[PDB]
Formats: C-alpha cells, structure tokens, sequence
RNA sequence: AUUGUACACGGCCGAAU
DNA sequence: ATTCGGCCGTGTACAAT
C-alpha cells in the first residue's frame, strides 16, 4: 500500500533566463545566473613562491581549456570549455600583480619545527592571519584569495607527521580553524592542495602512510574549483527556477556540532529564501541563546528565538513575513521543539509551516532489478513518512556516481505541518542542486541541511557571543 | 550598435546595386567549440538585449558565426529560431555554410 | 484494455518491420512519452559492433483513408503539443499501409505547425541507410542524455508484513526485568526466552502456564487478550515490548539456521561443523543458491551472511525490514578480531544485483519460516507464532535506462 | 582541504525498567 | 544493567558496474 513517484530533475535558472537541469551544462549555455561587471576576477594567491606561480599557471591553464577526463561519460566529467563563447562564468580568473603574498622558506620551518600538532596548526593560522590582513589591506584587493599550500606543510598541519603521541585525539583542524580565525577579514578564503592544481604532485595519506590521495580528473577539479571561486567572488552562479504560482517561502535548516570540548552540543541553522528578483540568499548563523547540554534537539524557548531570527532576516530583503516557512532539522521534531516553533509564527502571523526530520540513518530502502539502482528522485510514501532517493541513476549522467547502493533519505514530518510529503519531498530534492560548493547535482542532502553542518564546523572555533557574518562564502 | 555591417544586394549580372539593405552583426572566436557541436550541427544562444534591437530593425538581420581556427563562416536569419526558445538558434553545417553559394 | 490498443498499440508492431529489415536497431520506448517511441542505431553489416550514435522515433496512429488538405502531391497532418533529442515523426497509414516520417531537427522557419508530410519524399522506405543516418545523434561532447521514457519497473521493498497471532498472552511478576528473571528460568526445565518482562508485567506469544516459564509468571493471572491491545495503541512502553518480543520471537524461530549476537543487534547464519564452508538455497521465480556460511578460499577466515532485523509499524501494521550485512569470524564460532579491512573490502565490491539478491535471500528465508512441515513436531508441534509475506512489488512510473548503458 | 558518497571505527543522547 | 529509539566526529577508497 506504499505509492511510488519518480520526479522529473528540478529545472535550474542560469544566465538570462536560461534553464537547464545541469549547472555544468547550464552555465556552458547561459552563463551566470547574476552577471559580474567586468571581465576579470581578481584572485589573490597566499603560498610558497612554486605553489604561487604553480596555481597561477593553472588559472590560464583553465582559460585555455581542459580536456574531460572520460570521454565515455562525457555527462559525468565534462570538459572544461575556456575562454571561448562557451565560457562557464564569462569571465576571466586572473591574478593581478601585488596580489600574491609569499611564505618563505623560513616560515614554513617555522610551523613544521614546533613538536606537538596543536601548537603548529594555531603558530599556521596566525602566520597565515597575518600574511592574510597584508592582502586585504594592500593596493591590490582581490576578490577572493586562495590559500595554495605546499606539500610539507600539509604533511604537518593534516597528517601531523614529521607524529607526537595521541592526547583524546581531538586533533585541530586546520582548515576550520583558519576559517574561524579571519571571519572578520573582508574577503573570502579558498584552500588548494597542490595535486589539484598539478597531476604531478602527490600528498600521501595520513594514516595509510604508502598511498597516495585519489582525486578527481583535471577537468572535473576545475568546475569544482572555479565555481566555487565564483561564489566566493559574490555572486550566484545559478538558481531553482521558480514556479510561477508558489507560496513565498523560507527554508531553515537546523544542525548540531560538537563543542570543542567533545561533549556538549551546539545548534547551527541555515536560512535559504530567494529575494526579491534573480537572486538566492543562503546565511549562516549561530541560535543566539544559552542553554547548554549534550541534547541533540532544541527547547521550547530556543527554537522560538531561532525561528524569529530567522523571520526577521527573511523580512529585511521582502519586508513582508513569508507566506510559508519549511523547517529542515537533522532530529526527530519532540513535542516542545514544535509547540516552540509555533509560537513564533503566531506572533509573526506566519500562515503555514512544515516541520521536517531529514533522516539519514534509516534502513529502509527499495531495489530494482538489475545491476543499477532506482533512479534518482525516487520516492515511495510510507503512511506518511517519505522516502526520497535524492542519490542514485542519473539519466543525464547516464551512470550512477557512487561506489555501493546509495541510501535513501527518510523524511519524517511531524505532524504540526502543512504540506503533504510528497509536495515536501519534491522540494527536498530541488534543494539539492544549489549547494554550490560542487557543480555535480545528484546531492544527497538538502541545501539548508548541509548548509547548517558546514556552519557548524567553522563555528566550533568562534566563541560564543563575537558576532560573525551570516555570509555562506565565508563557510563553504 | 546592434548591427555590425550592412549587406547591400547588386545583381551579378549587370552589376546594377538593387538598393536592398541587409543588416549583418558577426561574432567571431578563436579556436571555440559552439554549444552541442556535432559533425553536421551546432546550436547559438542570442544575448536577450540583441533580439529587442533585431525586432525593432526596419531591415531584415542576419547573424554570421566566423571561427578563425577552422575559417569556417555560417549564417542564420535572426527571426528564424528553434521553435522552442527564442533566444536558440540551431546551425546545420552543410546548409548555412555563409559563402558565395548561398 | 484501452479504444486504441488494437490500432495505436498494433501499429508500432508494424513500423518495427520496415526498420527490421533495414538493419537499424529498435529499442522500445515508452509509448505516449515526451520526445521518443523508439530509438534508432546505426551497426556494422559485417560485424554488428555499436558505433555510438543513436537516434529517437515518435510514432502515432491514425484511421484509415486520408486527412485534411490531401491531394496527390501531398497530405497534411498536425502535431499535438505534448510529444535535446532531434526525432523523425513517423506516421502509419491503414487503407494502404503507407508510413510518413520526418525530421524535428529540421528549422522550416518556425515548426509550431501542422508538419505537412510530403508524399513524394517522406516515405520510410529501405532507403534510410544514409538518409536516415544523416540525422542521427552521437553521445560525444555534445553530451546527448538517454531520457527515461520506459513503462517503469517493479522494485522490492526490505519490509516484510507480520501477521501477529489473534491473542496475545499478558501476566504479571514478582520480577522487574527479564535480567532479574532469566536466572529464574534457567534453573527450571524446558527453557524458553522467548518473552519479554518489563514493569512488572509478562509477554509472550505463547501461553506461560504450558511451558517452563511457569515460575516467573503469577500462574493465576495468565489472561489471553487481542494483540489489537497491547500492539496496535499509542502507549511508548507497548511499542517498545512488541520491538522485543518480535525480534525474540523471531530469535527463537530460525534458530536451525541463524545466530544471534548480543553485544551488536546483527543476525547472522550459523556454521555447521567447524570451520568450513556452508550454503543456502532460496527463491528469487528461481533457484539460487550462495554462500551463506562460508570460509575463504584465500585463507582460512569464515565470511557469514548477516542482516540487522528491525520493527517498525506503518499504517498500523507491523513490518519488519531487512539490512544485509557481513559477520566475520576465524573458525565460525569465534568472532574475529581486526575484521574492518575484510569487512570494508567486501563491501565496497557490491552493486544494486549483489544487494538485492541478498535482500531476496532474507525474505525466502523468514518468510518459509513462517510455513510448518508436513510433520508433526518435525520442527515444533504448535506453529510459528509470526507469519510474514513479501509485499507487493512497487511500480515505478520510470525505468532507469540499463540496457543503453554500458553491458 | 575542488568535490562529495559508501564503508569502517569511536564518542554520546532521549523514554521505562 | 538492559531493551527500544536516535545523533556527531575522524579516516580510507574512488571517481563508477
Ligand atoms: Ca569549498
């Protein structure tokens, strides 16, 4: 008695009204979904003086044009077109002069010399911070730098091997640490490993010491790359195409991180809503409330405050209150949590609500015959719980991308929502493909949802009460 | 402007100018590939802005795609378009060759 | 049975035979999809290998004689808006059997028309060896996709359907927990576990009194009462004693050919013997076997077929589901230390095929387990408590494209 | 950390005995 | 102690049959 459904992939909004289910292809086509005004994205580049000039040479090398990777599968890795009229950003990734700040030789010994992990990943940020503030702060400002580090000083912020001995295993991240630590710098930050930018260069892995990392074909790394360069820039490369008779509506994703400590439990939420126009707001914010505990799941009063933050940034771009407000969460929604979130909206007048567990541990799932799974977008409605495959056979792509049989995501409504599951799940799936860190759209979790998770990694650093920009470039 | 060039007709046979304007915008690439590019077919988007001047234009406006690579040239009236979007064009390789033959 | 089965359904049948004796494949489509019918490659007459380039058909019948604006030059049909992929429009007509194709990437200026098929030179004729393959697409750069227009496919779910016996059998206890009480029973004869003790209060799908179970249960106070009462109702607690009882239930049944391991929640078949290989044989319409308990080839270690059993209750009704996994162990008996390199290996080798026959197998064996033999006490005089059967298969309204793909 | 999935391992939380 | 539910965190393998 369970109903199937199979949607058809959510169409995507480039350029000038340009739609397409693809953004690789999209943006080919049609180009950004906002355009840039001038031709030329200033990058700045923090490295040694090889990763510098080696990153450089990879800019131009992209203008140029890049073979794919597996013409079988011409859909799945394309080829990066260049500067032609094919141009994906139409714009050109160029370093400026004075742009590039360089980590001497002696700096790097600096930060591999200091024996315990710890103290070189916090001695890394500041000598980065420091280096960091120059660029911003010089003639040449560019509009988003990348950090190219060198290979030793991967081996000794990631693989910690140059290792001490194991003290709780709570080792420093270096990249969420680095994020954290230039919040307050005005322009965002990118971090390229050097096999990225050369298919020479080879960082072994940190416990299989004898191997090497395996990364994507050229030409797929540099979609990834300069998409999200773009982002980063400023503007959106592309958007959900917008039924013309939809409901006004804001997304809030809501996710916990662990504290520093390791056992407390933090709350991190993610807003998404388009503005008024072509454009798409995603922001990054910390639930401004003190209650503290190892609880996966909000309180009464802490999830009236989040949801009336959140009103209050989706009126100050509409300055109206949205006509309904979809609330993503990674737990089960228990009873306070919801009659929480419904006080909020009573005094906001907000009309609807969906309240929604986005479920990723549930064992249930569907095989069809043959050696590839269901495709994706297959979704079958278990008396009221959902399950969505937003992973699995791609007819563009015309493979599936994944090693084993992917696993569906079950969404539990609770049963304070409007809309029916299948109405909720087929924007769970047009959530997927505007996660724009990836220009690969067969993403397994919704935007506000993964958004929520990359805010809390960066944020785990910050400590509580700094205000920090709500802007996802500075997280992603 | 809109237009790059003007195409004026004159009968090649008593080489008398016919007076009959036609207007001409290029785009030219070095070396590109034109979006689904086949053996026999490619496709062209049109800039929205281009297609407001076309329309309003009291000659008749065609678009000449010239590749410096291959010195491959191809043409398409500016009205006629894929039926489905306005602003796509779709190229066939063996009869919009822009030449003395056409 | 649809009006149009015997014209419009028929009369693709009859189209295939002209391109069958052409030598263009046929791939079968949906019928009333958006773009495609059919789909056309070109081969090799010499060696039949495929040379990547395809192309789509769009057939739609009619009645027999002719249409509107039809003399002998021509005729002149119209195209309905609901049919990328440039496709010939290929017609049929029935007072002569004369079929009508044409092209869709063709640019007549604009084609929102009605397509006047000419009949001097839109016959689909054996001619289209070049003509045909003139127009056909290639799956390069371009980067041409094979959309799904198929008739859907029918999946299977990991959920099984369990038919609870009509009388559930409740009691109290001078015991709190089953741990406070199975030293209570093992010390009587004709041990049972299959039970569950929770606020002083006693579950079982069979009756206490019969069995040894007679010294933890008030012998008094045995009432049978409908499972609709205790199963089926909104209280937690209920909830969480039907999980218990259902996976003890269905630990005791099976016990011929699956092991339990207490510290995961992971059910595993057992080893006959020591240390050697085992098999199974199951249902698929067919007789399969595999490797359920077997021992390496390579060394010595033993690799059991496993699954995680979990409840849970949809439209109240009670399913349970089926997540295969794998049990490592030196001899068949002793777990095995260090298994994550062997575990993530095997795991990391299957596809959709491997995980749905072993899906399949799970199902054939609960759902024969609920079926008694012939015999009496063969296996045990009173049947099996729980009863499953496999739910109807799902019908997917698309089909993913398998056969276009590589293999 | 271009990108994510799958897997493995570990930690922890909610309800009642 | 159990039985049921769940969640977040760090690594390797692989680029998809
Ligand atoms: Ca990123």
């Amino acid at each position: 008695t369970f109903k199937a459904h199979v949607f058809d992939e959510p169409m995507l909004e480039f350029g000038d009204g340009g739609q397409h289910c693809d953004p690789r292809q999209g943006l080919r086509e049609h180009g950004p979904l906002q355009p840039r005004s001038g031709d030329v994205i200033r990058v700045g580049v923090i490295g040694t003086d090889d990763t510098v000039a080696g990153f450089t040479e990879f800019l131009a090398e992209t203008g140029r044009g890049i073979e794919s990777g597996n013409k079988q599968l011409i859909n799945l890795n394309p080829d990066f077109p260049g500067l032609g009229n094919q141009n994906p950003f139409r714009c050109k990734f160029e370093v400026p002069d004075g742009a590039t700040v360089t980590i001497s030789r002696r700096q790097v010994n600096d930060i591999t010399g200091i024996g315990r992990h710890d103290e070189a990943v916090r001695h890394a940020v500041e000598l980065i911070s420091s280096q960091l503030s120059a660029l911003v702060e010089g003639s040449a400002k560019p509009d988003v730098i990348v950090l190219a580090l060198p290979i030793p000083l991967i081996e000794k912020l990631v693989n910690a091997k140059s290792d001490d001995d194991v003290d709780g295993g709570d080792m420093l991240n270096f990249r969420d640490l680095l994020k954290a630590k230039t919040l307050h710098l005005p322009v965002p930050t990118q971090i390229v490993w050097p096999d990225t930018w050369d298919d020479a260069a080879k960082i072994p892995r940190k416990i299989k010491r004898d191997s090497n990392r395996q990364t994507q074909v050229k030409a797929t790394r540099a979609w990834n790359l300069l998409n999200a360069l773009f982002y980063k820039a400023g503007k959106v490369p592309w958007r959900l195409l917008p039924d013309q008779a939809e409901y006004r509506t804001s997304f809030l994703g809501i996710g916990f991180y662990r504290d520093l400590d390791g056992q407390q439990l933090w709350t991190s939420t993610a807003q998404m809503f388009d503005e008024r126009g072509r454009g798409l707001i995603l922001r990054g914010a910390r639930a401004q409330t003190e209650t503290r505990g190892r609880h996966p799941y909000l309180t009464a009063k802490d999830a009236e405050d989040l949801v009336v933050q959140s009103i209050a940034a989706y009126k100050a771009h509409h300055r109206h209150v949205p006509a309904r407000l979809v609330v993503l969460k990674t737990s089960r929604f228990r009873s306070e949590e919801a009659e929480g979130i419904d006080a909020a909206l009573g005094k906001s007048g907000i009309e609807m609500s969906d309240l929604v567990w986005v479920q990723e541990s549930s064992p249930i799932a569907i095989f069809r015959d043959g050696n590839y799974p269901v495709l994706r977008g297959t979704f079958v409605d278990l008396d009221g719980k959902g399950l969505l495959y937003t992973r699995g056979s791609v007819p563009f792509y015309g493979t599936f991308p994944g090693l084993r049989v992917p696993r569906p995501l079950l969404l539990v409504p609770h049963e304070n929502s409007d809309s029916t599951i299948l109405t909720l799940a087929k924007d769970v799936l047009a959530l997927t493909k505007v996660n724009w860190n990836t220009t690969q759209f067969d993403q397994k979790l919704p935007a506000p949802i993964k958004a929520a998770r990359e805010v809390g990694r960066i944020l785990k650093h910050v400590e509580f009460g700094t205000a920090v920009s709500s802007d996802f470039r500075r997280y992603t | 402007a809109g237009t790059d060039g003007i195409i004026e007709l004159r009968d090649p046979k008593s080489g008398a100018p016919l007076g009959k304007l036609l207007g001409v915008q290029v785009k030219s690439t070095e070396s590109g590939q034109y979006v689904r590019e086949n053996d026999n077919s490619f496709e062209y988007l049109l800039k929205p802005d281009d297609l407001k001047y076309w329309r309003t234009s009291n000659i008749p406006v065609i678009i000449v795609l010239w590749r410096k690579s291959d010195e491959t040239a191809y043409w398409k009236d500016v009205s006629d378009c894929v039926r489905g979007e306005e602003r796509r064009l779709k190229f066939d390789k063996g009869t919009d060759v822009f030449d003395p033959r056409s | 049975i649809t009006d149009s089965q015997v014209l419009g359904e028929l009369g693709e049948t009859a189209i295939k035979k002209i391109v069958l004796e052409t030598g263009f494949l046929y791939e079968q489509r949906g019928r009333l999809e958006a773009g495609t019918d059919g789909i056309i490659e070109l081969r090799d007459p010499k060696s039949g290998a495929p040379l990547g380039k395809l192309l789509g058909v769009q057939v739609k019948s009619t009645e027999s004689g002719q249409y509107v604006r039809e003399n002998d030059n021509s005729f002149e049909y119209l195209l309905k808006p609901d049919d990328n992929i440039p496709v010939i429009i290929v017609l049929w007509r029935k007072s002569d059997e004369t079929a009508y194709w044409k092209d869709v990437s063709d640019c007549v200026r604009g084609e929102e028309r009605r397509l006047k098929f000419d009949k001097g030179t839109d016959v689909f004729d054996p001619r289209s060896a070049d003509r045909i393959g003139a127009l056909t697409i290639d799956r390069r750069t371009p980067g041409v996709f094979l959309p799904p227009l198929n008739k859907g496919e029918d999946a299977i779910i990991n959920l099984l359907r369990i038919r609870l016996p009509d009388e559930i059998f409740i009691s109290t206890s001078p015991f709190g927990s089953g741990r406070d009480a199975v030293p209570e029973l093992v010390k009587h004869g004709n041990v049972r576990f299959d039970w569950v003790i929770r606020k002083r209060r006693f579950v079982s799908f069979f009756d206490p009194r019969e069995y040894g179970t007679r010294a933890i249960v008030d012998l008094d106070q045995v009432e049978a009462v409908d499972t609709k009462l205790i199963a089926f109702n909104d209280e937690q607690d209920d909830l969480n004693d039907t999980m218990d009882l259902l996976r003890r239930t269905v630990e005791r049944q099976t016990a011929t050919q699956l092991s339990f391991l207490r510290k995961d929640r992971l059910f595993h078949f057992k080893a006959v013997g020591v240390g050697k290989s085992r098999s199974y044989r199951y249902m698929s319409a067919k007789v399969v076997s595999a490797y359920s308990s077997k021992k390496k080839d390579g060394w010595g270690y033993v690799r059991h077929h496993a699954a995680r059993l979990r409840f849970e209750r949809l439209a109240d009704e009670w399913f349970l589901v089926i997540d295969p996994d794998f049990h490592f162990t030196t001899d068949g008996f002793q777990p095995h230390r260090y298994p994550e390199a062997l575990l993530a290996g095997k795991k990391r080798l299957e596809r959709n095929a491997a995980v749905r026959g072993q899906v399949t197998m799970w199902q054939h064996l609960l759902v024969e387990s609920g079926k008694h033999e012939v015999g009496l006490f063969d296996a045990d005089k009173p049947a099996p408590l729980l009863q499953f059967e496999r739910l109807p298969v799902i019908q997917l309204s698309q089909a993913v494209p398998e056969s276009s793909w590589n293999r």
